């Protein structure tokens, strides 16, 4: 229902989340970092009006490392609180064919989120070691957010190995009418306790953002190796010591040749979607 | 003759250089498709 | 050895077109002699 | 200079078995099954 | 091969074929002598 993770063979994202292993190692990095208000830094006086999509070509254009065509302010129609959204999640300022808009709370949440995503290379985002720390923190300890006290390695086994196709069936995946109620909870001033209860309960978005933080770290790490078990079509690929040996994005053109500004996009992403779990400002 | 080979036949090297040529073609060949259209009826047509 | 390593044209190279001049290859296999042409000299030597 | 660099790259792709691209890695073991490394050397490289 | 042709030589005779082969099952391997000579040259130039 989220998306059938494709490999030439279907999936349900749940097999593909219980498919991996996150196993820890030595050298306790007693280096507990701290979160930060995610620096929305929105501004420009030149928008793109009209029907801007907000679900699928949106997420693909933004996080699939597709063409780096300057990908600019086009989301600037996230200020101006009087815009509207049409159920296909087209953000507009003029609903043409008598088509209907969403209720309010939904609109508030969605605009909040993309507003956070507006203008990157003017955003002053924090260095990446810390965001790797938070990501592994979440996907290791769970929603409790205890510091790591160790270091972690990730390993995948048996895929008809196509981590490029992992990034792809990401490119084909919708998220807005999945994470809407979550940011809705964060809009009307609930609290960490109840939203943790929420994320524990619903568990549809839990698997999703697990996968998402996972993909961003495997796309931005450089201690990565892959292998094919040459008796079957099955790749095992590992990423070792994720948080200690990584300080900048990657360019090894053997794993996922990742550009820059889309990388700062991705770190803004994980920042702004792990934000509401944690403690005060 | 892009890949010398010790044989007089139609060996694999044929397939290989064939790959090379079409690959370097597709490296080039930046084209844009443009075209006009007719306009026909739709009620007097069997297929939908 | 210096002279050899420098100005050698090996019948092997230009066979697969590895050290030919202005063309490559010739695709003809390096010949090693035939059991004829040596029975007679060998027996000639032993009888001597 | 980008043109000469791309030329050198694409040529580097079909030789030098010790390099892949992030993905397929198998149709390469379909393509380069014609070169028969390591019989390839300069004379051949320049022709390519 | 000789000793079965009633040619003359002592018992348990041998030789030192100074080089290896290339065709082991059809693979055309890396011609060990080249690796030998190459590391020789490289070491010697490091020394000079």
């Amino acid at each position: 229902m989220t998306l059938t993770y494709w490999d030439k063979e279907k999936r349900m994202t749940l097999k593909q989340m219980i498919q991996q292993v996150a196993i820890n190692e030595q050298e306790n990095e007693l280096t507990h970092y701290v979160f930060t208000t995610p620096l929305s830094m929105p501004t420009f006086g030149k928008p793109m009006l009209g029907y801007v999509p907000l679900n699928e070509v949106a997420t693909s254009k933004f996080f699939s490392n597709v063409n780096d065509f300057d990908r600019d302010n086009q989301l600037a129609m996230a200020h101006f609180p009087d815009t509207t959204i049409t159920q296909a999640y087209n953000l507009t300022n003029s609903i043409k064919p008598g088509d209907t808009s969403l209720p309010d709370a939904e609109v508030a949440a969605l605009k909040w989120f993309w507003k956070f995503f507006t203008s990157i290379n003017l955003v002053r985002q924090p260095p990446m070691d810390n965001v790797m720390y938070w990501a592994c923190q979440f996907l290791s300890s769970g929603t409790s957010f205890l510091p790591l006290e160790r270091d972690v390695e990730i390993v995948f086994s048996g895929f008809k190995g196509s981590h490029i196709c992992m990034f792809s069936n990401l490119r084909q995946m919708n998220l807005s009418p999945i994470l809407c109620p979550y940011y809705d909870l964060i809009t009307n001033f609930k609290t960490t306790t109840e939203i943790r209860a929420y994320v524990d309960a619903h568990e549809e978005l839990k698997s999703l953002l697990t996968y998402l933080c996972l993909c961003t770290i495997v796309g931005l790490c450089d201690t990565f190796t892959e292998t094919r078990n040459m008796d079957t079509g099955e790749y095992v690929w590992k990423v070792r010591d994720v948080v200690s040996r990584n300080h900048t994005p990657a360019q090894n053109v053997e794993k996922f040749c990742y550009t820059i500004q889309n990388a700062k996009y991705m770190i803004q992403l994980v920042h702004v979607l792990l934000f509401p779990l944690t403690d005060n400002k | 003759n892009i890949i010398n080979t010790i044989t007089d036949g139609i060996t694999y090297a044929n397939r290989t250089e064939f790959f090379i040529r079409v690959m370097v073609l597709m490296m080039m060949d930046r084209k844009i498709l443009t075209m006009e259209f007719y306009d026909v009826d739709t009620s007097a047509i069997s297929n939908t | 050895v210096w002279g050899l390593l420098g100005n050698t044209d090996s019948s092997y190279g230009n066979a697969i077109g590895a050290t030919g001049t202005a063309n490559v290859p010739t695709k003809v296999q390096p010949v090693i002699p035939t059991p004829d042409n040596f029975i007679t000299p060998t027996i000639h030597l032993k009888t001597s | 200079i980008d043109a000469i660099c791309s030329v050198e790259g694409i040529l580097l792709l079909i030789l030098s078995r010790q390099t892949t691209i992030p993905g397929y890695e198998d149709e390469l073991n379909k393509l380069r099954t014609g070169i028969s490394q390591p019989k390839v050397t300069e004379r051949q490289y320049r022709r390519a | 091969r000789a000793i079965a042709a009633k040619f003359p030589r002592f018992k348990d005779s041998a030789h030192l074929n100074p080089y290896s082969s290339l065709n082991i099952g059809g693979r055309t391997q890396h011609s060990v002598t080249y690796t030998r000579m190459y590391d020789a040259i490289e070491e010697m130039f490091n020394l000079i």
